[PDB]
DNA sequence: AATCCCGGTGCCGAGGCCGCTCAATTGGTCGTAGACAGCTCTAGCACCGCTTAAACGCACGTACGCGCTGTCCCCCGCGTTTTAACCGCCAAGGGGATTACTCCCTAGTCTCCAGGCACGTGTCAGA
DNA sequence: TCTGACACGTGCCTGGAGACTAGGGAGTAATCCCCTTGGCGGTTAAAACGCGGGGGACAGCGCGTACGTGCGTTTAAGCGGTGCTAGAGCTGTCTACGACCAATTGAGCGGCCTCGGCACCGGGATT
């Protein structure tokens, strides 16, 4: 039997972040996972479009930036770019 | 589609937030139903076959509604 | 007005289970017999249906009111329908 | 993970990178392309939940478990990620009043 | 004679394909809604002309989707509360 | 918006094809299109700036429109 | 006609099709059988689409032997399923049906 | 100057094999090479999600039987189907 | 009072031919992943029975639906005057587009271990 | 308060990670010229304003019927407990075929040319 793939244990790691009492069902933990999973696949799709757009080959940081740019609302996508530029020179650091 | 009741479309009507139903509009409130469903089936029996199975999983019907616009989170 | 309130703040399945069940068979039989379904798919098939019903009426619902109306008429549900697709 | 630690997340960087790879949504995928979406992923998560518990508490019973029903809610409530969110029919949701 | 120029109008209109907002002003506009991003970006002449009939396209379609629900209400005027219905049933 | 005439909202009224215009409706129309047209600008924008390009061209825009689901033909 | 696109009888190019199928990287690898059935489709689908234009160019007054984007636009409004497919999509100069 | 690559001499030959005697305007041919780059992306994306979802690497025509279902109503997705399984045929032997 | 058919035209604008090249086509090798067969046990369909929520048929009142009436001012629609939009033209030059080149960044391989997960259980929300 | 439900302990296993190699491709400099800005003037459609009036928007009134609400009967849904088994999930394997490379070449494209199809405009039919 294969292994499951899921997000349960970073959500909840997430969730004790902000609140460590807090707690969530496990129907909520699946709506949570669904919504990781399309948002994921939303966004890498939009990147995707924009590397067939621009004619490369290489799905990186910068595709992901415009990617989010068109896919999120304007003030969450501010936050979420800055998160991510953030995230990315932490990383490259 | 007959099988789905006066009283369902009541409900589902109260949830959507009217106070009166017509007579006439529980039979157009089944054509609709049945239309969507019809859909639905049609595009989750296209995936099922695609894979070479002859089930049709959550993750089938998930990705039929999600094709169709109306996304759902939980399966 | 009572009912209205009790259904919104519940979040139970509202359409009978097993008709539903057997509007998706007889449909799925329509299209080519043979074909097994999930009992873990049905439930989906149901919560995006009774979704899309309750979305479609509370749309029903907007435009009736702007006709001045109370209850609902298939003229306002081919309104909303016309609307959106 | 190293770089998951390494990169300040809670979020897997190794898991997005081997999901991003596997969907081919390109044949090239540059190592800080997982960094970015591993970072987008875990703060609209963290948007997400922070919206939840915030909602929360505005609930009449102190419930301290977040109900399909209590994040649905606030995912309506908010204008941002509701317009994101405008079209997806949360299972076991509801309508907000 | 009201009941006559607009049926006049609505037919003249409705089989006509040439541009119907006015170039230059709407040019200002797609400008000038650029510039609070980015000043001094440049536009391509085919750009701004694809631009203006998308958003040609989008108000033909609201405005006649407000027609539909103003005469659904049973009236001939789109009053701004047609326009809010129709905007609300769309998205 | 204000470059956006009366006259301008009347024809393509008329052509979606209404027979009377309030006083007010110009008002919204106007806000609508400015909104429309803000997002369309703000999101073909985004794929220029990608591509180092000072320049928003016709594909950037019909890929920003494409992305609203308000796919466009006959300008690429 | 292309060599690979002849033997199989079609008009669009499968060399091509397969090409822009593999540029676009949709897939890590592509069937050759693949590009030949999607080159197929869009052939049928401009086939479809010149074959009401045509019609509904046929049906104006004008005896107009020139596919005008007008043309276009009332052959897909008026179709039913071709009509569908094409919603929430703007032909340019093509305007509305009255 | 890169050649520009555009459906204009395959859509002229199936408006020839339609009619002869017909014609379409610059703008015409625009909105048709467009029409067919449009499906072009909508099917191979379908087919591109098909692919992924279910964890396989090639694009085959099965794959793209399954996305012309999915995509194109039904009437008009059965003579699709229909004409890309004749050509499929007719290639293979 | 307004709206459609057609003759001549010039005015393009789509189709046609020549040179050329980039991408298509062919032959050969090789590795890969897709199809196939078998094992296994999951769950999917079928059935029986209890409880009862729920559907349904009827009686009855009312109150919202629909039509009618009256007003009135909110918009058609016409003429004047303004004015700004459309087009063509001249340059300036910023920047798009193409090519050559460099390196750095990523695919692929090999080896290693630990992060993730499945089961069981420990301990706590809720009706 | 018992009932149900989310999260440690622990072991198991595949994938994340580091080191190394090898090109692929993204970024950059150089260069050319294309297209965008721009501003201007000449023209003429368009609109902004003032105005009269007329006809739909709006509200009140009245009649009625159909929709809701309550009573009472009936129907099958839900579940849930069991039973049988059809087929999904997983593992090996053995090829067909798709990628990649070297060589060949022709189908398509850019440029120049061509010719007739047709949008137009007024004049004469029509509504």
């Amino acid at each position: 039997r294969q292994r499951k793939r899921t997000w349960n244990v970073y959500v909840s790691r997430s969730l004790r972040s902000i609140n460590s009492q807090m707690s969530m069902t496990s129907r909520t933990m699946k709506i949570v996972n669904s919504f990781v999973n399309d948002l994921f696949e939303r966004i890498a799709a939009e990147a995707a479009t924009i590397v067939r757009v621009n004619r490369k080959r290489t799905l990186g940081a910068r595709e992901l930036q415009t990617a989010v740019r068109l896919v999120l609302p304007a003030d969450l996508a501010k936050h979420a770019m800055a998160e991510g530029t953030k995230a990315v020179s932490h990383a490259s650091s | 589609v007959r099988g789905i009741t006066r009283g369902s479309i009541r409900r589902l009507a109260r949830r959507g937030g009217v106070k009166r139903i017509s007579g006439v509009i529980y039979d157009e409130v089944r054509g609709v139903l049945k239309s969507f469903v019809e859909g639905v089936v049609r595009d989750a029996t296209a995936y099922t076959e695609y894979s070479r199975k002859k089930t049709v999983t959550a993750v089938d019907v998930v990705n039929a509604l999600r094709k169709r616009g109306k996304i759902l989170y939980g399966y | 007005l009572r009912e209205i309130r009790q259904f919104q703040r519940s979040t139970d399945l509202l359409l009978q289970k097993a008709p539903f069940q057997r509007l998706v068979r007889e449909v799925s039989g329509a299209q080519k017999e043979g074909l097994r379904f999930q009992s873990s798919a049905i439930l989906a098939a149901q919560e995006a249906t009774e979704s899309y019903i309750v979305s479609l009426l509370a749309d029903t619902n907007r435009a009736c009111i702007h006709s001045g109306r109370v209850t609902i008429q298939p003229k306002d549900i081919h309104l909303a329908l016309c609307l959106r697709g | 993970s190293s770089r998951s630690v390494k990169a300040g997340l809670i979020f897997p960087v190794g898991r997005v990178g081997t999901l991003l790879r596997r969907g081919q949504y390109a044949r090239r995928i540059g190592a800080s392309g997982a960094v970015y979406m591993a970072a987008v992923l875990e703060y609209l998560t963290a948007e997400l939940l922070e919206l939840s518990v915030k909602a929360a508490a505005q609930q009449t019973k102190k419930t301290k478990r977040l109900t399909p029903r209590t994040v649905t809610l606030a995912v309506r409530h908010d204008d941002d990620l509701g317009a994101l969110l405008r079209n997806v029919t949360m299972s076991r949701g509801g309508v907000m009043p």
